[PDB]
């Protein structure tokens, strides 16, 4: 006598569920703290002992989160253009290099 | 055949011609439910994208969400707000939109369920409903089940925490067998937010033929099961050949952060459960690898009653191979600070020591017990050097043997 | 819920509208209150006085059983009207059915009239007293035996043939199976220290003559000398050596953890090493830091293969000078079971056994042949039922009459 586990999701189901459901939301995807730390390290770069703003930070990383979704956007356009369902880096190489970057 | 009456009759288990020995259940119940899910946050609402006509039906009529639906495909069921409203098909698990079933004897493993009509494949039978536990009421309800003598445990693990049990109410879902070519299975939906699991058929099954689903197969105790419908490649045995633990059986808990005790007192459970010793090498090495981790005087308590009720002298030689008393040694230097609470576990210390099959006083040299029990409870290790060394003694009641034991038995 | 039941003795005189008294004295050898019950079914057709009068003493106290007497057919009427109104109306506490066990009137009538009664009871009826008596028969009856003369043992005839044989003969064999039922029940230490009813015990102990009995008693009346164990006679210099190594068996005290048994000081050390094997338990001068093996085997038989009659016979003949083969099983039971009561269960009175308590005349008086007298009062259908000179209910049948 054992306790039985009913079944499992098939595969690809509730990684659509995934896209809708973040597809419905509005929010930040984004590790705020580990964002904060890597652009003051890339900051230190250009000028040392500098300051920021929150709005400052918060700014960089709407037009981070929304450049990385367009691309994605256009990249899974050609994955799906190259008949695969997998992502792959030759891929997103043909978005930038067709867009201009 | 069903014939659900809510008045008590004399049929005393088998539950094939009345139905009212147990009870039965509605939509599940929960025990501990707090406010703390993705309830009404995030899940508010999923509606369907659909722009619907609704004013041509039986004439030109298309059914209102069918499988061409943004929430079927995904196995969600639509809420109240749908723009068809009360013409969705989705809402199967609300309107209780359910199969032709009958409770019948088919085979002598058991009672079971046959089709009454022809039935479509992706067609929905009926709900697994049961009773939810949680996380520490599973560990116990269990061992204090199996020593009821029970054939039939109805436990189905939801999610990794959580178990239904379905025995003390159940719907008609609980007479269905297991068989190694399934036609009908469960899938896991998502209704109003909760995550509820039900049956649906795959393929076109004839009026009058059987209806089963597949076991994700899994075994809990010891023993072993095997399977009687032999299709063509029936794996035998309900549960397979191989043993998982009663962690693995329900899924182990989301151990909250608390402490690394659980796990200690879990896995000692686990050895426990047994309750002949230790039967195997490789209790044995768990056994060695908990002491290491223990660090309380119950959790030390129940190692060496687990070793005192080992008879196995293969196990017990196996623990002394594996350092057994050094592991041992460590307890009982951490006993030479005086606090006087240890004294219970120097005379259980002392009296696994007795068990233990010790070759040589070379051993006891090497791992450093025996100065610790010179200089030990003083009688128990004043018996126990006794034993280690020969003869005299701080006189020994001895115990008669047990050919005698078994003649005072029978003489009354 | 409490030490022993409360035991409401209901000696009726008649039954016949005069005053029953009816006393639920306590377990503890005591009368805890008492009533009487004028109402009878007197009335020549009161049906309800009765059963009102009984519902009311019901309700007044909580017995834990009831005890009715009985002397004829009335009696037994009587008994049984009450019985049954207690268990319909479950008067037998306020909150279930008690069942009320006939006694036969035999103890109790002797009891309610004795030195023990009037000294209980001196303003009080002998509906009362013999109440009290009653319950006291149907609570201890080792306490009422201890607590009488013996004149109190000469007042029961044990037979007819008994008064043609010189009556010392029999005087002694009755002390003597006293003694020995003592003896084999113990005797409570602090039950004779404050509860009367209970007292005066140390009379039929082994070794404990009536003189020795006495003065224990007064001694520790004066000092207020408690029992404490097994020694408090040793000592507290008030029992010799001779006595205390001849009463140690006898002696019990409520409390060490072998005083209140059959285990003697010189078999003490040799039952806490016995019980320290069974337990498997540390040995460290177990006489009452130990408490494993003393008080699990006391609460069950922990282990009983371990302890082997051919070892603790040989640790005896060793040390000790003396084989336990015989006595290592008294000192097992000694030490698992304190104070262990030698008395018999309660009796049911049975049907030949209860026409002999209460109406007082069995079939075996009545031979065949002699001319027995047959008072018809009344016939039921064809024959005469009447009552006999003994209070037998003596139906004339058709046969008698043609």
């Amino acid at each position: 006598g054992g306790v039985m586990k009913p079944h499992r999701y098939r595969p690809g189901t509730v990684a659509l569920r995934e896209i809708r459901r973040y597809q419905k939301s509005t929010e930040l995807l984004i590790r705020k703290l580990p964002f904060q730390r890597l652009v003051r390290e890339i900051a230190q770069d250009f000028k040392t002992d500098l300051r920021f703003q929150s709005s400052a930070v918060m700014a960089l990383q709407e037009a981070s989160e929304a450049y990385l979704v367009a691309l994605f956007e256009d990249t899974n356009l050609c994955a799906i253009h190259a008949k695969r369902v997998t992502i792959m880096p030759k891929d997103i190489q043909l978005a930038r290099r067709i867009r201009g970057e | 055949d069903d014939f659900r009456d809510p008045q008590r009759w004399k049929e005393c288990a088998k539950q094939g011609k009345m139905p009212c020995y147990f009870d039965l259940i509605e939509e599940n119940v929960y025990l501990t439910e707090r406010k703390k899910n993705k309830s009404h946050r995030d899940i508010k609402r999923m509606q369907c994208e659909c722009t619907p006509l609704s004013k041509d039906e039986r004439a030109q009529g298309e059914i209102a969400c069918g499988e061409d639906c943004l929430n079927r495909l995904l196995m969600i069921e639509c809420s109240s707000r749908c723009p068809n409203g009360d013409y969705c098909s989705n809402r199967r698990f609300q309107r209780k939109q359910h199969a032709d079933v009958e409770v019948i004897l088919t085979e002598k493993k058991g009672w079971g369920l046959r089709a009454a009509k022809d039935l479509p494949s992706n067609t929905f039978v009926l709900e697994y409903c049961g009773e939810v536990l949680d996380h520490k009421e599973f560990k116990a309800r269990v061992k204090e089940y199996a020593r009821n003598k029970n054939i039939h445990y109805y436990f189905m693990a939801l999610k990794n925490d959580e178990i239904i049990d379905a025995t003390q109410k159940g719907n008609c879902s609980r007479f269905m067998n297991h068989s190694c070519e399934p036609n009908c299975e469960t899938q896991k939906w998502t209704v109003n937010g909760q995550l509820r699991v039900g049956f649906f058929t795959t393929k076109l099954v004839p009026s009058g033929s059987e209806l089963t689903f597949d076991y994700q197969f899994q075994r809990y105790g010891k023993e072993a099961q095997k399977c009687f419908c032999g299709s063509a490649n029936c794996r035998g045995y309900l549960g397979g050949e191989n043993r998982v633990s009663i962690r693995a059986a329900g899924g182990k808990m989301k151990k909250e952060r608390s402490r690394k005790k659980d796990s200690v007192d879990g896995e000692l459970e686990a050895l426990m459960e047994n309750g002949e010793g230790l039967s195997d090498k490789n209790q044995v090495l768990s056994l060695s690898r908990l002491m290491v981790r223990i660090e309380t005087l119950e959790q030390k308590l129940t190692c060496l009653e687990l070793i005192q009720n080992t008879h196995s002298q293969s196990c017990l030689k196996s623990f002394l191979e594996r350092h057994g008393l050094s592991l041992l040694w460590i307890w009982m230097a951490e006993l030479g600070d005086g606090r006087e609470s240890n004294q219970k576990l120097q005379e259980e210390i002392i009296k696994t020591l007795e068990h233990l099959p010790i070759p040589t006083k070379n051993m006891l040299e090497e791992s450093k017990v025996l100065p610790i029990i010179q200089r030990w409870i003083s009688d128990l290790a004043t018996k126990l050097l006794d034993s280690w060394k020969d003869l005299k003694e701080v006189y020994r009641i001895p115990k008669k043997s047990q050919t005698e034991k078994e003649n005072t038995t029978t003489e009354r | 819920q409490g030490k022993g039941i409360r035991v409401l003795g209901i000696a009726f005189s008649s039954a016949r509208d005069h005053p029953v008294f009816c006393a639920l004295v306590n377990g503890e050898g005591e009368v805890t209150d008492f009533l009487r019950l004028p109402h009878f079914t007197e009335e020549r057709e009161k049906k309800a006085q009765d059963i009102e009068t009984l519902k009311k003493f019901l309700l007044n106290k909580k017995p834990h059983v009831v005890t009715v007497a009985g002397e004829n057919r009335d009696a037994q009427m009587l008994i049984e009207d009450v019985k049954r109104i207690v268990h319909e109306l479950d008067q037998g506490q306020q909150l279930s059915s008690i069942g009320v066990e006939l006694v036969d009137n035999e103890l109790a009538i002797l009891y309610m009239n004795s030195k023990k009664s009037e000294a209980e009871f001196r303003d009080y009826p002998p509906v009362l007293r013999q109440a009290v008596s009653l319950a006291r028969r149907i609570q201890d009856p080792l306490i009422e035996f201890a607590q009488v003369c013996s004149e109190d043992i000469l007042c029961l005839k044990f037979h007819p043939l008994q008064e043609h044989v010189v009556k010392e003969e029999l005087l002694n064999a009755l002390y003597c199976e006293f003694i020995n039922r003592v003896n084999e029940v113990g005797v409570d230490v602090n039950r004779a220290i404050a509860h009367p009813y209970s007292q005066a015990l140390i009379q039929y102990v082994c070794g404990l003559g009536p003189r020795k009995g006495t003065h224990l008693l007064k001694i520790l009346k004066q000092n207020n000398t408690r029992l404490e164990s097994r020694t408090q006679l040793v000592t507290m210099c008030h029992m010799g050596p001779k006595v205390f190594m001849n009463c140690a068996g006898f002696l019990k005290i409520d409390t060490e953890v072998l005083d209140g048994s059959r285990v003697h000081p010189e078999t003490y050390e040799w039952a806490r090493k016995m019980a320290v094997d069974a337990l498997e338990y540390d040995e460290s001068a177990e006489d009452a830091n130990p408490a494993g093996a003393l008080e699990e085997i006391l609460e069950n038989p922990e282990r009983l293969k371990d302890l082997d009659l051919d070892a603790f016979a040989e640790e005896l003949e060793r040390q000790g000078y003396g084989d336990k083969h015989i006595t290592l099983y008294d000192i097992r039971a000694e030490l698992s079971c304190r104070y262990k009561d030698l008395r018999t269960a309660y009796r049911s009175p049975n049907t030949e056994e209860i026409f002999n308590m209460l109406t007082k005349e069995t079939p075996e008086t009545f031979y065949i042949g002699k001319l027995i007298i047959c008072n018809v009062t009344g016939i039921a259908h064809i024959g005469v039922k009447t009552r006999l000179d003994n209070g037998v209910t003596g139906f004339i049948p058709t046969k008698f009459l043609s």
